[PDB]
DNA sequence: TAGATCCCGCGCGCCGCAGAC
RNA sequence: GUCUGCGGCGCGCGGGG
């Protein structure tokens, strides 16, 4: 059929996620998923980065925040639900006498971050001088029990991974609905920011059991929409109750009146985005162009530059390459290590082969190269050949990513 | 009581002498073409005591009515033709507020002109918002000037209410405004944006000239030109293109009014306003004068072309009205901005895409082939362990410079070498626009948009060589309609399509985006998706200027009433504002008003950004809209007019039996129930009867159909003159174009050739530009549409007399009469609006018997006798349960619903305490 | 010596309440996380890491893997972090116990259900089949991974039985497979790299130590300690764990395992270099600190650079300059404290005081001037000595003095 | 029917100002 | 002397309300 399938062909083979054979959709979203490859690993952390200069950069009164990966034992609500069992099959009592069997005072995985921002809001109140409009992001990792609903091979539930980032916003309550609005539409606008087809990125409303409103962003995936980033107004009443004893401490300052915020959590998830924007990134029928590429945005793509050397009479010389891919480091531009394999390989396979790894410029030094240096210059979206000189590639390269930051 | 379906009447005497051969002609009729044995469905009778009425007859009752309505202003009128003003004075002063002329030209501030008619002209700068910056007005005591506190140089920051001028003084009675285009002077007077009504009228010269020697818009594509293709020109004099210098000089004798060169206000900023304040105070002077002139020479003359009262108490109660906006109007237009430009970006994004695939197809000549990219030039032309190893060529290398004998070409004289031509024309430079990177400068409107998308059919190349898009586009030298492409061009020929862009066409591709052959294709990722890009934008992208920069005005908290007050939906920093249609009462040759941004047939619809725009007109709190649309207004008045002139039965032609009888569903009516089974389409069959009815012939009838879809012309209204030999069979000979047929077309073409004042309902005459007897021509196809239109107009005149005297007589708190394509809006308080919905009712009832009390008819249907539906909503919108698209849903905003009520208003009636209710 | 841990609760540097941190437990990873400012710093030592290691050598790649361990039949002797090892109530090293049905070996115990990770090491050799398959056979390469490990805990001031906890370290660990010749080659290597690395950024080098030690599994061991006053810690491990440790996963099969290098297949042994970013932070935080409050820290490495305050002047017609100077400065990448909105007018002796506790780089003065002609105060956090500045030269010095930061 | 004409947009030549081979 | 990539005037077409 092609459709999530094909994609998982040069998806483990290119190294942009674990290569297990899986090819589950359902393993993915799930986050059961060995892993990602060195290339997902890079394109979360270029989603990260990017998502990190939109939000804490680019808007004032927004400061970093940490969540521990495990929380304290002691004082724990709730219980596990596969754990819950005491019905029946208790003929073995054969155990002499924290122990127990009632949660055992025992510690738990975090499931969400923003409990940790909302922690530490009382340390951070500090910071903005108690000024109301604020906010604290955080990227973490977060483990969520998940099982396949089918058979009892499976027998536990199973724990997936999934990286998230969660910004938790303290606003005045009357502004509140305004604010979420607002931050609603930033974020639709990020989303379709980097997009290749952003109208696969939808968002509804919805109406919370308690009474909350809140927002919902979903990815149109081939199968069918996918939750991605979700908006909720928190309503306050959690934060009270953590701190019951007294609330005179905790009401911040709006204007020249004393009131408690009004919280506003927007946690998008980063492994599912990015499984999303591989999707979107690929393309069938009566094509006639072929040609299978990740055309993800330039300024995300896990690698910019591919390197290499062709038809050198005098392969020892290929040091030219050496110290401006060295160069290229410098600044923060990713560069792929080529001219080290060096078989006997086409270049129209080298091409196809960087196109699938999303790839957005392909750079090759010739004998040319050493007199009057001009280098070989392939564009991933528009498959033509350029020869530009050594002394512009830097900046230009800088200027490209700065010229698709901001459209 | 029954006898084919009448109603029950508490006015007029016995009557009934329709004529035994009558009743035998109306039977030998309706045995052929329709059938006459139909039971049909009785409906309920309604017995309710009317209000008293005046006068012997129905038309001695409006004349009175009318004449009670307009006697206060006509006085003032009479005043004002009667008055003589001194020359004007020396110099204008330059204290804020108003100066009263005395004469010898002494200026003295006065807070308020204590007069009761005035000749107004307001001149607004473009460069400092819309507020008004100077205005003069002139009244028989002596002149009065306003300088809008212009001098003070002090920040304001728009939206206030104090802003315009004063005209109303505080009364702690009429005064009437003539003016030309009023309604624009009339935008800048504050105290009428308040809510509650105003006393003061206004009168408007070009609605005086589009009644008295009005121009078309086919004789004005000519009387410019001249400043079957043989006619007679006679109506020259008569007629002008409605300007004030042209209509000043058709209507006053002397010299043309001098034109600013300059043009500060409309061209230029607030220096050059205070500089040449003298000139510009003199030439609003002599357009107010000149407005006078007009106004004098034209008064007596109006009088007598609108002999009837109730045609000038129309006009006059037509000129207010009022749109609640309720602080939704800049949160609409931010929204729809919004997603305007979102909806441009991705469409430019995806037009970037395509050109950037584009590219791939001249790797291997692969573009020789396409049918799309064939033609385009596709050219390309060139023209200490490790310390030590560390040091290698470390920044760039050393001698790494290159002479630059071959690349002596920077930047764009050297742009993109190797890329075809096209894709390094798209581009820009690399330095001076930021280069922002990909195939930018892209749009719709440029060629190499199309072939990079749509392109259904064979071939559409859409290229400029005097064909646009060239195709034969049907089945039976080579390649010309093939899919291939690549013709031999031994000559291209503009088959299927003969007319070429000769023919007027319409935006027919729009529509039908939904298959009509026009659809990306192949393409299926973003070629398809800029098509629905463009059919959600194309509304608000020719539309924005026009709904955007219209003049709303907030009023303060004091100026609000109790009524606003003392609501549940009060304050919460609330903005309460109108906007002031500024439509003019009449705009074409027929009295229609006219309004390119508030009277048009636009509604919420789907896939479109900037719909909904009728919609967010809310009323304040403790206010409603009751409103009215008129079932089949045209239809039925052209079915009435052909029934009285064949006899005194209203089913008597068999066209007026369709209309009354006739049901949408289930039933046998013109509109998606009949016209459609005999044509192709379903639903335009709606606009060929309306144009059928307003005159036309077998050519429009098959350009019509050749534009509702694609058929030969044997298949179009040339072999196909079924629909003309039935409906309207005229000229028909051997009878002495009279019937023969189920449409009567006679009595309108007697009409129009009658030179009286060719009314048959209010006697209002036709413009002096198209009347048979002042010249001879043969543009029969516009007075027998103006007879109609004008009969419509007739008809909302009446109901605009009607319902001001029922909201006079009792205390009802309602105004604010709304018109919009025949349909009626008023603003009315809550707790009255039952009452307000049920005299509309009654307007029905007695403005239709009007209609009926002349034509010699004495009944009237129950059918038409009373409202389908009558609408009590908070919103102005097509039908009383609708949605929005564009944004999240009408429960984003505080859109309720109305109550069509109908049957139930009829058990209350019309006094202050109904049930009681009251207390 | 003491009350440093008052200081580092002040001015946000420390998440936590009074003398909850203690002087115990900060090196443990189980004690309040860091302020923002941590966070940071945090941030820009990764990065440099990142930097000095992955991008530089242009032969390591990154990799991933699970903070969980599926572990089916895992073997009955562990760390068991967490037996039960599933989302929330995890039994911790649950000692004995499970002799009854329930909780029993069949199902839930013996680690069948999994456990916690304690190193990356074991992702890398997890992930070595297809990093093989990534280099084309090329045998001498690395994967380099910076992520949080789970460790258990005792002795806690034995207050009470200890129960365990989860002590949570980020740590930045590469492991390197390396032919079985020239093995000692490339530890030495690494091991001068990263002493070199860890010196860089030190105000005083002379503090960071190296040592060596044996091991009957390992061939060679090196450790680096920093000296600490209290006594000799652990800031960073190198460990030749051969190739054994490999041949322990994939037992069935050969030739699978084996590489290319200098054109002769050989199985790799693998190098493992494991440093504790959280205390390479408190290390480097101890060397800034010294008699005013100063932290003297390196440029790259400080969480913030600049900062903007105004000083008494109008209160309009100034937020817009500063607006425009913050944008144009976080364009190209700088970040910047927004100070310039603090309202009340804090003493300036009070602000310059705090700014040095900040230990942020420069401090930016704006008044009246200006307006007039743009001309600021910049104040230097070492020399205390404030200098007449133009408004539109700072851009280009920040980053000439990183350059002046960044070259040695 | 009732069409609407300056206007805005997208192309073109003709006339020059610079500039490396 | 070329042949061009940078400015100002005309001209063709269209669409709109």
């Amino acid at each position: 059929e092609g459709s999530e399938a094909l994609l998982e062909i040069c998806q483990r083979r290119h190294f942009l996620s674990g290569s297990k054979q899986q090819l589950s959709r359902d393993s993915l979203l799930s986050g059961c998923h060995p892993g990602f490859g060195p290339l997902g690993v890079e394109l979360r952390k270029n989603l990260a980065a990017e998502w990190w200069t939109s939000v804490v950069v680019f808007r004032e009164q927004v400061f970093p925040v940490d969540a521990l990966h495990h929380k304290p034992g002691p004082l724990l609500p709730g219980d596990s639900a596969f754990r819950l069992v005491s019905a029946e099959t208790l003929r073995e009592i054969l155990q002499d006498k924290f122990l127990e069997n009632v949660l055992k005072t025992s510690g738990k995985l975090r499931e969400n971050l923003l409990h940790g921002a909302l922690e530490h809001y009382v340390n951070c109140l500090d910071l903005v001088n108690k000024r109301l409009p604020y906010g604290l992001a955080q990227i973490g990792v977060c483990f969520h029990p998940v099982f396949d609903t089918k058979q009892i091979r499976n027998g536990v539930k199973s724990i997936g991974e999934k990286t998230e980032a969660s910004l938790v916003w303290f606003t005045p309550p009357r502004t509140s609905n305004q604010w979420l609005d607002f931050w609603l539409r930033h974020r639709l606008q990020w989303w379709r920011k980097f997009a290749m087809s952003p109208s696969n990125f939808s968002s509804s409303d919805c109406q919370d059991e308690e009474g909350r409103k809140g927002n919902k962003l979903y990815y149109n995936f081939p199968w069918g929409k996918e939750l991605i980033e979700t908006l909720w107004n928190l309503g306050d009443h959690e934060l009270l109750h953590m701190y019951p004893g007294n609330v005179s401490k905790l009401h911040g300052r709006d204007g020249r009146k004393n009131v408690v915020p009004c919280v506003l959590s927007v946690n998008g998830d980063l492994d599912r985005g990015m499984l999303a924007y591989l999707y979107d990134s690929f393309q069938t029928r009566k094509k006639n162009l072929h040609r299978k590429v990740l055309k993800l945005h330039p300024c995300l793509a896990p690698i910019k530059v591919a390197l290499d050397v062709g038809r050198g009479p005098t392969l020892e010389l290929r040091q030219v390459c050496q110290g401006l891919f060295n160069e290229l480091l410098e600044n923060g531009i990713s560069v792929w290590p080529g001219y080290l394999e060096t078989m006997q390989s086409s270049l129209e396979q080298l091409y196809s082969k960087y196109d699938e790894m999303s790839i957005l410029f392909t750079v090759l030094v010739t004998e040319t190269t050493l007199e009057n240096g001009l280098i070989h210059l392939r564009s991933r979206d528009t498959t033509m050949k350029e020869m530009m000189h050594i002394s512009k590639l830097k900046d230009f390269l800088i200027k490209y990513i700065s010229s698709a930051k901001n459209v | 009581m029954l006898s084919r379906g009448l109603h029950e009447q508490i006015f007029g005497q016995g009557g009934e002498m329709p004529g035994e051969a009558a009743v035998r002609r109306s039977v030998e009729h309706l045995q052929k073409h329709g059938l006459w044995g139909q039971p049909a469905v009785p409906l309920p009778d309604v017995e309710l005591r009317l209000p008293p009425l005046y006068g012997d007859n129905l038309d001695q009752h409006f004349r009175l009515l009318a004449q009670k309505q307009s006697l206060p202003y006509l006085e003032a009128a009479n005043l004002l033709l009667q008055a003589q003003l001194p020359p004007k004075p020396p110099a204008w002063a330059w204290a804020e507020g108003w100066t009263r002329y005395g004469p010898e030209g002494e200026a003295v501030p006065v807070a308020i002109p204590e007069e009761r008619a005035l000749v107004f002209a307001v001149a607004v700068c473009l460069a400092e918002g819309t507020c008004p910056t100077l205005a003069v007005a002139i009244s028989p005591s002596a002149w009065y000037s306003w300088c809008s506190q212009r001098l003070v140089e002090e920040r304001y920051s728009w939206t206030s209410q104090l802003s315009p001028a004063d005209l109303i003084p505080l009364e702690v009675q009429e005064q009437l405004v003539v003016g030309h285009n009023v309604s624009f002077d009339r935008a800048h007077i504050r105290e009428q944006y308040l809510i509650q009504g105003s006393r003061m009228r206004f009168l408007d010269t070009m609605s005086m000239h589009m009644a008295i020697s009005g121009l078309s818009s086919f004789q004005r594509s000519l009387w410019i030109a001249a400043k079957p293709a043989i006619s007679s020109w006679d109506w020259l004099d008569i007629s002008s293109v409605n300007s004030l210098a042209e209509v000043h000089r058709l209507y006053v004798g002397g010299p043309p009014l001098e034109k600013e060169p300059r043009e500060l206000f409309v061209k230029g900023t607030m220096k050059d306003i205070r500089e040449n304040f003298q000139d510009l105070m003199q030439y609003c002077a002599q357009d107010v004068w000149a407005t006078h002139e007009v106004f004098q020479q034209q008064l007596p003359l109006f009088l007598e072309r609108c002999p009837h009262p109730v045609t000038l108490a129309g006009m006059l109660e037509m000129g207010v009205s009022y749109l609640p906006v309720n602080q939704n109007w800049e949160r609409y237009l931010a929204e729809a901005q919004g997603t305007y430009e979102e909806l441009q970006r991705e469409m430019k994004k995806s037009l970037m895409d395509l050109a950037n695939d584009a590219c791939q197809l001249l790797s291997g000549e692969r573009y020789k082939e396409d049918p799309w990219l064939w033609d385009l030039e596709w050219d390309l032309q060139e023209f200490s362990e490790e310390e030590e190893f560390q040091q290698d060529v470390m920044a760039r290398a050393c001698l790494q410079k290159l002479k630059g004998t071959t690349e002596l070409l920077p930047k764009r004289p050297q742009h993109l070498p190797g890329h075809p031509g096209w894709y390094r024309k798209l581009c820009p430079r690399l330095d001076d626009p930021a280069w922002t990177p990909g195939p930018s400068l892209l749009s719709l409107q440029m060629r190499v948009t199309p072939k990079l998308m749509a392109l259904t059919w064979d071939g559409f190349p859409l290229h400029y060589s005097e064909r646009h898009g060239w195709g034969y586009l049907v089945p039976g030298p080579y390649n010309d309609v093939d899919i291939p492409g690549c013709w031999f061009f031994k000559l291209p020929h503009k088959d299927g399509n003969s007319c070429n862009v000769g023919s007027p066409f319409a935006k027919d591709f729009l529509p039908k985006m939904e298959d009509g052959t026009l659809q990306a294709g192949p393409g299926g990722a973003s070629g398809p998706r800029a098509l629905e890009i463009n059919k959600m934008i194309s509304f608000w992208r020719n539309a924005h200027k026009r709904i955007s920069s219209q003049m709303v005005v907030w009023l303060p908290r004091s100026a609000l009433p109790r009524a606003v007050i003392r609501h549940p939906d009060y304050d919460e920093e609330g903005l309460y504002g109108a906007i002031l249609p500024q439509v003019v009462t009449a705009g074409t040759i027929t009295r229609r008003a006219v309004e390119p941004t508030w009277l048009t047939a636009s509604n919420a619809r789907p896939d479109r950004v900037g719909s909904e725009l009728k919609a967010m007109v809310q009323a304040p709190p403790g206010y409603t809209l009751v409103g009215a649309d008129v079932d089949s207004q045209e239809l039925w008045i052209a079915a009435v007019l052909g029934d009285a002139h064949f006899a005194g039965m209203h089913g008597c032609t068999a066209f007026g039996w369709m209309t009354l009888q006739g049901r949408k569903s289930r039933g046998t009516d013109l509109h998606s129930k009949t016209a459609t089974t005999v044509g192709i389409s379903r639903e335009h069959a709606k606009i060929f009867n309306y144009g059928r009815i307003y005159g036309a012939g077998q050519p429009f009838a098959e350009r019509l159909l050749m534009q509702f879809n694609h058929r030969l012309t044997q298949q179009e209204a040339a072999e196909k003159a079924q629909q003309m030999y039935a409906a309207t069979k005229g000229l028909r000979w051997y009878r002495l174009k009279g019937g023969t047929e189920s449409e009567m077309f006679n009595k309108l073409e007697s009409i129009a050739t009658s030179d009286i004042p060719r009314t048959p309902v209010l006697g209002c005459c036709i413009s002096r530009a198209l009347e048979p007897s002042a010249v001879q021509e043969e543009f029969m196809t516009s007075r027998v549409n103006w007879v109609v239109q004008s009969s419509a107009v007739d008809y909302l005149h009446l109901m605009l007399v009607a319902m001001k005297w029922l909201f006079e007589e009792f205390a009802i708190d309602g105004r604010f009469c709304i018109s919009i394509h025949d349909e009626v809006r008023y603003l009315v308080r809550e707790e009255d609006r039952y009452r307000a919905a049920l005299a509309l009712q009654i307007t029905n009832l007695l403005t239709r018997c009007m209609f009926a009390y002349k034509l010699g008819l004495n009944d009237l249907p129950q059918s038409v006798a009373f409202f389908s539906a009558v609408d009590i909503d908070r919103c102005l919108r097509k039908e009383v349960t609708m949605d929005c698209k564009t944004p999240s849903n009408p429960t984003g905003m505080e859109r309720r619903y109305g109550i069509p009520q109908g049957e139930a208003l009829d058990i209350y009636q019309i006094i202050e305490l109904t049930k009681g209710s009251l207390e």
